[PDB]
Parts: structure tokens; C-alpha cells; sequence
């Protein structure tokens, strides 16, 4: 009885929405907890200055987004629609970080 | 106290020179304050090396101009160079 | 209190929809379920690289707190400069 | 007496006073010629004016009168000539340009 | 040596070329070409093909970022 | 019969050899063209800078060190020829 | 009075006396702590020693007594760790590493 | 007979003996070392310079490079390299 959108019909909408928008997407609290967790190994009981943490968030998403858009192309180059990890390895390979 | 320097007012001043009406947010202001810095060493970088590269011990506008062609691509070179050439001769006219 | 810290499972703080939203901004239409694990490692792999040298700046400065001014510095060395925090 | 601004002397908005200070303190060279800072100040004015106009224009084109970084990103990435200079740096809260690959489009 | 002299004539006129400076361009171009070649295979094999076509060499130069 | 653009002086087999050194097995015919253009593009940048240092030094002769300096700018250092 | 070289005084071989002058004219700083160069020269000798050790083993395989760049390119590329130091350097006449993609090989 | 050149040919040659007392060294390869080791020397020196600028110290001392070398060298080499300098300093300091 209720209407259903076709597969992918919804998905493209968020595409349009999110590229228009310019705010962060990761949950704020866990990200600050995670960076504390990893940084614990290099040095004990360091204090993260409050403004510094979101900078890591901003760069990370920017760095992350660049990955997927690049991995997107090769999937099309592979005549596919869905990405699987082998693409990211290739993309990381070509730029020269994984290798 | 805690006097800290920047380039906020100058960014504002030229903004009016092209657009006397439109406003700007403080966040975007910092970006120019950041960006205006960012270029400064990059051009200062290649400028510095060339001096030793010709074993020249002083940096001059001639040194700068070639560095302009190196860093900035496309038409901004001849554009800004024309500006720089125009600017210096104006100052030397009123030296 | 004044001891201990949250040091477990925080890699799972990046919940599945969070990446799903992030990938939407990249324009990918359809994603298989396998890719979630790789990026967490990939995200981490990139991450401590940023922190490790960032930590190094602080100890040379003999501080205990991590300033944003140091974070951008390392990001410059790795290559990805950031506008909007200092300079 | 009756001192005057070097920037005014060349008719420039940017401060010639402070920039020449940096070069002595920047250790870029051991001596600095007089003409060079004037030239350097000139080009920067061109650059910032160039980018600012596009941002201020586009934000107005979006019916908004206060410049914000989302506007700022749009101008840089839409002009390839500047995209070369700023291909490396990403701007805080920049936001991605609206773009979708053609093959991703609906089948009809 | 003819090719470099021909292209250089556009940027400026009357450039006598030091002999030592010459072979550098080949080696630099060679490795650049060689490096630009190998990764193209990975792009090619990724699509399960064996032969490389120019649409790949264009794709590869994009991922590095140089295409833009 | 050599009076033409020297880009075609880059013979097709020479390309075929380089693909081998990169490990390329099979090459389609259409590769030989963009490879010319792509290589052509590469020279344009390097000499432009290479010219620049020379004329800045007022020198009419392009010297070896001028090459490596420009190559260093593109993030491709060259060991073996000075500096 | 009699003079002794600083390189011996550190038990080192590289020219601390020379390299110290380089930073003085290198304009990286206006004052250099005298302890820094002695540290610096030590580092290089460790780095240089690390590579030809690898190079020397390669020369053994090809049995030539004279060391050659073909060795050098071969040596510094097999070590994944040293590879990262020079990820964007190309050696004159180095030649690529011997490598073939498995798919290219015959099925059996 | 003038314009004497400056290089590291003597120095690299000597250390070659301590590791492979038999191996000979080609002339053209010796340029690569005379180039390579120069490439590193500026890469560190500029890196060290900015740290002093960041912290406004008007000097560069063993501390800066020690951190600096901890940056450029990926992972393992640093500890030996750091160890290498530390011992070298100690011998120099002892017989300063």
C-alpha cells in the first residue's frame, strides 16, 4: 500500500543535498574519543586543545571524500556501478601511498 | 596586551574597491588572512634560491619577476607582471 | 577522577551510516557491504601519520597540550595544506 | 618631516611597510633590494582582488550579501586558472562542487 | 636534439644548447614515460583486459592529478 | 625526406620498446598519438622553466644544471648531473 | 699549538669542518649551535653506509668488482624502507626493477 | 689551472673501504653519491630551519635536527640514526 521509491532513486537525492551542504558528517563525540585513543600510544595523558580536534575532522573528511570520488571513476572505468575494496587499493596504489 | 598582527583591514579595503556593498563573514576573512600568507613564502621561496643560484647576494624586483612566471601559471603572470611593472615605475616616479 | 582513559573499540565510533553519508558526498550511487572495514583501517592508517609528527612538534616545544597550530603544520609537511585555522 | 605611506607613494592598498620587514626577518636572503617589496606588494593586490570579486559576485548571485567559505570555494574551483595555484589546499567547510557522473544518471 | 631545438625556438630564439644538458631530457622524460606506462597496465588489468588503450592513459593521468 | 615536425621523429618502434621496459605486453595502435601529445606536453613545462633560468642569468646557452633545477620543481629530482 | 680535525675528534670520517660552514652560508638560521653539525655529519655517514652495503651485495651477484649505478638503483629499490626516502627520485641510467605482472605470464 | 671544485669524492671513497675493502667504485656513479648526499643535506637543513622559526629560537642546535631526523626518515632508520648522533656527540663532548 505505501509508496516505495525505486532502488537508487532515494540515493541520488542525498547526493544533491550533501554537495550543496557544507557541514561535517562524522558524529562529533566519538571522533574526539578516537583521536585520544590512538594518540595515547605516542604519549601518555596528553591534553587535546579544544579547537585542534575539529581540524583533524575537517582534513579527514576532505581527505576521505577525495578517495571515494577517485575510486568512483575506476569503477566506471571497470564498467561497474558499485565500488569494492579492490578499487581503493588501486587508487591508493596509483597515487603512491599504499605502495 | 597580546598584540597579534594580520592583514584583515587590507583585505577589507580592497574588497570595497571592487565591491563597496557586499559583506563578508569572519570565517572567510581568516582564510584570506591565511591565504595571503600562504603565497607569500612560496614566492619568497623561489626568490630566495635564485639569489644563491646566480650567486647573487641580494634580492631585487628582477629576481621576483622571473619567480612570478615560475609560480603563477597562465595569464595572471603577464597580468600581474604588468601590474608590478606599472606599480614600480609609479613609485620610482614618486621616489 | 584522575586516572585511566577510554582506550577501546573507538575505531567503531565511526558508525556505518557515517561513512555512508560521507560517500554520498563523493557521489557514489551504490556501495557493497564489504568496503566498511577497509576505510576504517585506511582512515586510521592516514591518521596516526598525522598525529605522530604532530606529537613530535609538541614535545620539542615541551608542551603537554596539542595546539591546532601544530596540526596544520604537519598537514603542510604531508602536503595537504588547510585554510582557516592559522597563518 | 611630513612622512607618507610607501603604499600611498605607489598608490597601493597593501602595506609596503610590513612586508619588507618580513624579508629581513625571513632569512630568505642576506640583503634585500629596494624595488622588490614594492613589486611583491603589487601582485598580491591583484591576486586577492581577483578571487574576492568572483566570490562576492557569486554570493550576490545566490541572493546573499555576506561572504562565507562555501561561496569562497565555488570561485576557486570554477576557475581553472586559479585552480592550478590552489589545487593542493582545501578550505575549511569548503564543500564539494555540485557534480554527478553521467553514467550514474537514471537509465531513462 | 632536433626536437628540443625545434620546441625551444618557440619560447626564445638562438639557444645554443650545451651538449651535457641534452641527454638529461631523454632520461627525465624516459623515466617519466616509463613510470607513466607501468601504472597504465594496472588500470588496464583492472578492467580485465590485457591491451592498453588511450582512455586508460587519460584515466591514469587523472588519478595522479596531472590531467587537470 | 626528413623535413617535418620532429615529433614524428619519435619512431613508433621506439615507443614499442619503452612499453616493454614498463612491462606492457599488448599495445593498441591508437596509443602512439597521445603518447606523442602527452610527451609533447611534458617538454613544454620543463623547458619553459629551463629557458627562464638561462635568460635570467642573461646566458644564451642552456646548461645542464638549469635542467635539474626545473626538474626539481616538478617534484622529480635528478641524481647524477650536478648539485 | 697543534691542530686536530674535528672529524677525528668525533671518530667520524665525513667533513664536519666543511659541512659546518655550509649551514653558516645556508641562511637556514643566523646562529648555529656548535653541537648541531657534529650530530648532522654523523647522520649522513650512517645513511651513506646503509646503501652501499646493499649495493655491495648486488655487485657480488654480478661478480663485478667495480660498483655501478645499475647496482645502486637495484639496491635502493628492493629495500621497501629505504624506498620511501627516495620515492620521487630517478637515478641516471638506473633501469626499472625486474618485475612482470603474473597475469602476463602463461597460464601454465 | 684554477677554479678548484668542491665535492665529497674523497669522503665517500674512504667509507667504502670499511664496508667492502675489495669493491671498486665507478666514476660516474660517484657523481650520484656526490648528488644524493647533497640532496639530503638541504632537505634536512630547510626542515630544521622552519622549526626554529616556528618556535622563534634564533638558533639551530642538536635538539632541532634530532627531532628533524625523526621526521624525514620513515620509521626504523631513525633510532639507529638518532643513536648514531647521540654516541657521536658523546665522544665529541668527552674530548671537546
Amino acid at each position: 500500500k505505501p509508496h516505495r521509491y525505486r532502488p537508487g532513486t532515494v540515493a541520488l537525492r542525498e547526493i544533491r543535498r550533501y554537495q550543496k551542504s557544507t557541514e561535517l558528517l562524522i558524529r562529533k563525540l566519538p571522533f574526539q574519543r578516537l583521536v585520544r585513543e590512538i594518540a595515547q600510544d605516542f604519549k601518555t595523558d596528553l591534553r587535546f586543545q579544544s579547537s585542534a580536534v575539529m581540524a583533524l575532522q575537517e582534513a579527514s573528511e576532505a581527505y576521505l571524500v577525495a578517495l571515494f570520488e577517485d575510486t568512483n571513476l575506476c569503477a566506471i572505468h571497470a564498467k561497474r556501478v558499485t565500488i569494492m575494496p579492490k578499487d581503493i587499493q588501486l587508487a591508493r596504489r596509483i597515487r603512491g601511498e599504499r605502495a | 596586551k597580546t598584540r597579534k598582527e594580520s592583514y584583515a583591514i587590507y583585505v577589507y579595503k580592497v574588497l570595497k574597491q571592487v565591491h563597496p556593498d557586499t559583506g563578508i563573514s569572519s570565517k572567510a576573512m581568516s582564510i584570506m588572512n591565511s591565504f595571503v600568507n600562504d603565497v607569500f613564502e612560496r614566492i619568497a621561496g623561489e626568490a630566495s634560491r635564485l639569489a644563491h643560484y646566480n650567486k647573487r647576494s641580494t634580492i631585487t624586483s628582477r629576481e621576483i619577476q622571473t619567480a612570478v612566471r615560475l609560480l603563477l601559471p597562465g595569464e595572471l603572470a603577464k597580468h600581474a607582471v604588468s601590474e608590478g611593472t606599472k606599480a614600480v615605475t609609479k613609485y620610482t616616479s614618486a621616489k | 577522577k584522575r586516572h585511566r582513559k577510554v582506550l577501546r573499540d573507538n575505531i567503531q565510533g565511526i558508525t556505518k551510516p557515517a561513512i555512508r553519508r560521507l560517500a554520498r558526498r563523493g557521489g557514489v550511487k551504490r556501495i557493497s557491504g564489504l568496503i566498511y572495514e577497509e576505510t576504517r583501517g585506511v582512515l586510521k592508517v592516514f591518521l596516526e601519520n598525522v598525529i605522530r609528527d604532530a606529537v613530535t612538534y609538541t614535545e620539542h616545544a615541551k608542551r603537554k597540550t596539542v595546539t591546532a597550530m601544530d596540526v596544520v603544520y604537519a598537514l603542510k609537511r604531508q602536503g595537504r595544506t588547510l585554510y582557516g585555522f592559522g597563518g | 618631516a611630513k612622512a607618507k605611506t610607501r603604499s600611498s607613494r605607489a598608490g597601493l592598498q597593501f602595506p609596503v611597510g610590513r612586508v619588507h620587514r618580513l624579508l629581513r626577518k625571513g632569512n630568505y636572503a642576506e640583503r634585500v633590494g629596494a624595488g622588490a617589496p614594492v613589486y611583491l606588494a603589487a601582485v598580491l593586490e591583484y591576486l586577492t582582488a581577483e578571487i574576492l570579486e568572483l566570490a562576492g559576485n557569486a554570493a550576490r548571485d545566490n541572493k546573499k550579501t555576506r561572504i562565507i567559505p562555501r561561496h569562497l570555494q565555488l570561485a576557486v574551483r570554477n576557475d581553472e586558472e586559479l585552480n592550478k595555484l590552489l589545487g593542493r589546499v582545501t578550505i575549511a567547510q569548503g564543500g564539494v562542487l555540485p557534480n554527478i557522473q553521467s553514467v550514474l544518471l537514471p537509465k531513462c
